[PDB]
């Protein structure tokens, strides 16, 4: 679970060998807000 | 409130604050304690009692909460009537009744001290063990030497020869012999005049009297 | 130790009011820049 | 939660429960006090404890905190045995100990009375005093006018002419006396029938002089 | 939180402690109740804070609401300094005010056992009530049978057998009698020689009228 106010939020190989990750995996953007809640 | 709910906070309260257990020092919890009951389990306890055997298990709506003893926290047990209080190491069962709760009627008898002698009002209750009938002066006793306190007939039943003198809060203690029968107490100066006096006590006279 | 005292302070703004936070709800901010005095004990003005 | 952290509560639970308190009376504070557990400073305690010296310093993650005492509150003193209730103005002991405890085991029973003379089977533990003797008589006992509850052969050291009616209570005290030695309390009866009656009785078992 | 102010928490969790209250058991609770204390309100209580009779009246924020007791928290009563349990059905009165009170000083003392028999260092000041006198088995003593604490004179009075084997803590309990008259316990081992064991004492200092 990445939530990042960053815009770019590179993954890492660590994440995908501790569980499991595809390399095309489907990616949602669930608007999370610092100020309120996901938006 | 969302966030911490008024109910989380009410059955801690009611869990944590010492309360009188309902345990019957069964291997087994009751299946259906009353709400908001404290049950401790026993060592040795099987069937549930989440609770480690020494701690306390709470029913809460069927919520066994594995709550361990705060210290210094009475935890009576309804079953025996002792009264086991958590150390916050071990139990212990304090002073204590067997259907008998020990009463300390704490009379203050305030008698002003007349003529030669007064009756204090300090009933003894019926069926009451007297620890101590301790006698103040609350004013300075003119003429008096000493307080003669008693029952009434006998002004040396306990602490014969007091203080009349003021502010003093001589001890007439019953000590050992502790009379049960309901008596009043009596008050005489020692060979001198009561009146200019005030006179205060504290009979202290524990009754097992209530059913537990 | 050391004389090294920290001292916390919770932020507080005027603007929300002294919001408690619920719901799982961060306090808001708001207030801009404050800046929290300590005022030494032993002195009225504080030697530091 | 938060703001005011679940542990804040905790640590405030800890404190507003009566604690068993240790009143080593040490002007500075023992480096390490067991935590959870209050350690009181005694009044006019120097160095740490310094804030209200009278206080009960309460170990919380490393920190004492120094908890006001308010009106009637309870906090045990380890060392000296006694519970303490601070009045409010200051501390006021007890009337009791050496960890001393003292164990309750709950006899009451309902002893079915079936010609005058019925036997009650409550014997006392050895050792144990006995502070009074409760009796109660829960079915209506036909015939009866007295009870002569006691030991069998001499049913006086309990009141031997007791009230003996349908739901009587006859708790009392048997005296001054306290019945360390075993014994049963046979429910005799002075030319009383007491068949159809139940006796609900028991003998505050009190098992003093027994360590935590 | 928003919905309940942490303020708004704290008085609601003071309230539900166990709190000592005192009865004054008056139609009308006192003018000023004190935030975060109560007056507890008789049955046929009135008045402000009046709402259930056998409630307590507290006063916060000028409203004195009567909160609804909890069973198994002791509102003891400090009007008549009676301990009282809430039944839940009635205020039960627990084990038992007057200014002064039966006050615990106990006396550590660790006399090595010697010879044949040594009198305890744990004197018992004037005055004072022995509830019990402690015999902790320190050291395993050679050749003693039982530690007969009694009061001088007197060992079989009390506590004439008490096993003296290392690690037991031998607490013999002065019951019947409870001597406020000064007496310096006497230690004396069974018809057996005390040397190589250490006994340690704690004799219960009970002192009536003591200050708050």
């Amino acid at each position: 679970v990445i939530l990042a106010d960053t815009p770019a939020a590179t993954y890492t190989a660590a994440e995908r060998a501790a569980d499991g990750i595809a390399a095309p995996f489907r990616v949602a953007v669930s608007q999370i807000s610092e100020t309120t809640g996901p938006g | 409130g969302q966030h911490v709910t008024h109910n989380e906070a009410l059955d801690m309260i009611d869990a944590l604050a010492p309360r009188v257990v309902l345990s019957d020092s069964l291997a087994t919890p009751p299946p259906a304690p009353p709400d908001r009951s404290a049950w401790i389990v026993p060592p040795g306890g099987s069937g549930f009692g989440g609770a480690g055997p020494g701690q306390i298990a709470l029913r809460l709506g069927g919520v066994w909460h594995a709550i361990t003893p705060a210290q210094g926290a009475r935890w009576r047990v309804l079953d025996r009537g002792a009264a086991v209080i958590w150390s916050g190491t071990s139990w212990r069962p304090a002073d204590v009744a067997l259907g008998s709760t020990l009463g300390l009627a704490t009379i203050e008898a305030t008698v002003t001290a007349t003529g030669p002698s007064v009756t204090a009002p300090a009933l003894i209750p019926p069926r009451a063990i007297v620890l101590g009938v301790t006698s103040w002066t609350v004013q300075a006793v003119t003429g008096a030497t000493s307080y003669r306190v008693g029952v009434p007939g006998e002004p040396d039943k306990f602490g014969a020869s007091l203080g009349a003198a003021p502010g003093s809060s001589n001890i007439g203690v019953v000590g050992p012999f502790a009379t049960y029968a309901p008596t009043d107490v009596v008050v005489t100066a020692e060979g001198a005049d009561f009146t200019g006096g005030t006179i205060g006590l504290a009979a202290s006279v524990i009754l097992p009297g209530a059913p537990v | 130790g050391g004389g090294d005292t920290s001292l916390s302070w919770v932020p507080r703004s005027r603007l929300v009011g002294t919001t408690w936070p619920d719901n799982g709800a961060p306090i808001p901010s708001g207030e801009g820049l404050e800046r929290y005095q300590v005022t030494i004990g032993p002195t009225a003005a504080p030697v530091r």
